[PDB]
């Protein structure tokens, strides 16, 4: 069960990261570091704004920030080394 | 309702609250002495009411008991590892050990 | 004439000839049962207080919102490379 | 349930022809897990107001 | 690393201890397999409770009711303990 | 002649195994080789090879 919700937990986060990744390439037309920062002080602030939204709650998923913490402590229900 | 005051169900009912209030004493306190301490007090406690004989008082000093053990319940009891509420519970079962049934006349 | 069938039709059993395996499964006679009624469930279905809430939302109210929300922002966003102080919107 | 008594079924807790309720797939073990401290409105004052 | 294993005589050593701690007992020398614990080791209602208690924590169990209230001999607790594979 | 075959290969898990020299068979246990499915000649030398064959176009088409 603490596996299912570390995965969930993932994918809840994966979902907006690929919302993220739809709108890099409607904005940007690529995915590759280089292009997308090259012209990121030339693109509209409410982009970016959702753009980082979205992956910045990709990322309090994986990093366990205080709104989605729930599986850390579930995860340890594995082996230390892990 | 009849709470008999010398009978083996009040017994059985006693010690199951005299088990649970020391349990409860042990999750919560961390050090040794206070935890001797409070189950001395705690046996106190109950050797003075273990003589009343009018079941009114003695069921009103039950359902006391019953909210000050629902008043000091541990939300994290320590239990063993290697049982229900452990870290270690089903960790590995041993399989058991069954022969293959079969199913179908030309496939293994 | 005792109108019958023919007698020259010779008949026998339905032999469909399956090997039967041993017993795989045992059966629980509850979860059947729990099965057999979440199964059936649509020819006991009825309408009540709570059935119609749910009815009603998902088929009036979140496709009528849905639809709002889609004829509203139909070609409004076009945001494909836009720039520091131009609009993202074709319509105001 | 009490964990201690013996079970057919020991992991999900159920005899064999004990009856099942028609939303047993929520009070199973394999459902999601339930709290016995606090009671769940206090629970939600209590994460609010912090 | 953990190479240990528990035995009868063992846990029955290590019971008697535990019962020769305890002040509310009559007296040494009662203490044996065949021990009662209401009537030759002379202890209340509770003290079997305190004892059980004692058990667990010594073997490091978790006895419910149902399988402590039948514990009204030391033998028995002894049989208990060796019917637990994780009786430390 | 089938039906006896996989009934006994079933029940009694044993192939009749005719050795080299001795004109007498009687079940035996081994069943490491020596047993082939009726399918396997159609697809491994069929079916698969045309995949293969389909992914090098897919691949040099591209
Ligand atoms: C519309 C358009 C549609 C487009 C479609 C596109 C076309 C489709 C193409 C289909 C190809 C099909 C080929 C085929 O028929 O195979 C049949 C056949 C079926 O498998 P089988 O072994 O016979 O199954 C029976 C059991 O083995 C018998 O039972 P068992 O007892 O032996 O059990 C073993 C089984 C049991 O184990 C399992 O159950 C494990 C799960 C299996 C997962 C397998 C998925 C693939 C994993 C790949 C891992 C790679 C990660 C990176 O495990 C396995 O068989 C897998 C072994 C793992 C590989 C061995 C490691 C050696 C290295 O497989 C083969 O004979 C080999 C095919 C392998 C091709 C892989 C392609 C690699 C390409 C090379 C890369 C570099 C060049 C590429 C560019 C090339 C340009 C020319
Ligand atoms: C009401 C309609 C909803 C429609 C839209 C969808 C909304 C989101 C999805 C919710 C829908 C319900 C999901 C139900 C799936 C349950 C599956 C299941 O049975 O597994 C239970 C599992 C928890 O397992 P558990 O029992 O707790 O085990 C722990 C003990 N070791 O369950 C889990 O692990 C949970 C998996 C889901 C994780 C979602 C976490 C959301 C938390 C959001 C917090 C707010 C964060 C801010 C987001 C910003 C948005 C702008
Ligand atoms: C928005 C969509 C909402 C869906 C509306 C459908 C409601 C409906 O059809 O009602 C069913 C009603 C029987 O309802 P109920 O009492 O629950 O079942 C009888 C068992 N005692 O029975 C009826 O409604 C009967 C209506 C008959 C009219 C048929 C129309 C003519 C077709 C040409
Ligand atoms: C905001 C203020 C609220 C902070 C939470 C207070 C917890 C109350 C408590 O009494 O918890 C005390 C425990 C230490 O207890 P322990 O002996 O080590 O073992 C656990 C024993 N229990 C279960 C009986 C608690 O936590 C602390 O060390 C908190 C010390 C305060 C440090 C502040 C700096
Ligand atoms: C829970 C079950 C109960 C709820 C069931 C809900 C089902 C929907 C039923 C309500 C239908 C109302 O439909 C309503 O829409 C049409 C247009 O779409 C309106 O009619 C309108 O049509 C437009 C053309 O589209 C005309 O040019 C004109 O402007 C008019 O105002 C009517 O005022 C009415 O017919």
């Amino acid at each position: 069960k603490s596996a299912l919700s570390a995965v969930l937990m993932n994918r809840f986060g994966d979902a907006f990261f690929v919302l993220g990744l739809c709108v890099i390439a409607y904005v940007f037309g690529t995915l590759n570091y280089s292009t997308i920062f090259a012209t990121a002080y030339l693109i509209n602030t409410d982009l970016l704004v959702l753009i980082m939204l979205a992956l910045f709650i990709a990322a309090m998923a994986k990093s366990a920030q205080f709104g989605l913490h729930n599986w850390l402590t579930l995860a340890m229900e594995g082996p230390t080394p892990v | 309702s009849h709470p008999v005051p010398f009978s083996a169900a009040n017994k059985k009912l006693v010690t199951s609250m005299y088990r649970q209030s020391l349990k409860l004493a042990r999750n919560w306190i961390s050090n040794r002495q206070l935890f001797r301490q409070k189950a001395v007090e705690i046996r106190h406690k109950f050797d003075q009411n273990a003589q009343i004989s009018n079941p009114r008082l003695l069921a009103r000093t039950l359902d006391e008991t019953r909210a000050h053990l629902y008043e000091f319940r541990h939300p994290d009891p320590i239990v063993p590892p290697s049982f229900p509420g452990g870290t270690k519970y089903e960790r590995n079962v041993p399989p058991r050990m069954e022969k293959i049934m079969q199913h179908n006349l030309y496939e293994p | 004439v005792e109108l019958k069938p023919s007698s020259a039709i010779q008949r026998g059993p339905l032999n469909k000839g399956g090997w039967d395996a041993p017993h795989a499964l045992h059966n629980d006679g509850a979860i059947d049962r729990y099965a057999h009624w979440r199964t059936f469930y649509q020819e006991r279905f009825k309408y009540t207080r709570a059935t119609g809430k749910s009815t009603l939302i998902f088929l009036v109210a979140f496709p009528a919102l849905i639809g709002y929300v889609a004829y509203q922002s139909e070609g409004l966003f076009e945001f494909a490379g836009k720039r520091r102080g131009e609009s993202v919107t074709t319509r105001g | 349930k009490n964990p201690y008594k013996k079970y057919d079924d020991q992991q999900d807790r159920r005899n064999l022809e004990e009856p099942l309720s028609v939303n047993d797939d929520l009070y199973d073990m394999w459902s999601p897990d339930r709290f016995t401290h606090f009671k769940n409105q206090d629970a939600l004052k209590y994460f609010i107001g912090f | 690393s953990s190479a240990h294993v528990l035995t009868k005589d063992m846990i029955q050593e290590r019971i008697v201890a535990l019962l020769e701690s305890f002040d509310k007992v009559n007296d040494a020398k009662n203490i044996t397999a065949t021990a009662n614990l209401t009537s030759d080791l002379g202890l209340d209602s509770l003290d079997v409770v305190e004892v059980v208690m004692a058990i667990e924590e010594e073997f490091g169990l978790e006895i419910p009711d149902h399988d402590a209230d039948e514990i009204k001999t030391v033998q028995q607790a002894i049989d208990y303990v060796s019917a637990q594979p994780a009786a430390v | 002649l089938k039906d006896y075959y996989y009934n006994g290969r079933r029940i009694l898990d044993k192939i009749p195994v005719k050795d080299k020299q001795t004109g007498k068979v009687t079940w035996e246990i081994k069943r490491e080789g020596a047993e082939k499915e009726d399918w396997v000649n159609q697809m491994y030398f069929l079916y698969a090879p045309s995949l293969i064959l389909l992914l090098i176009v897919m691949v040099y088409k591209s």
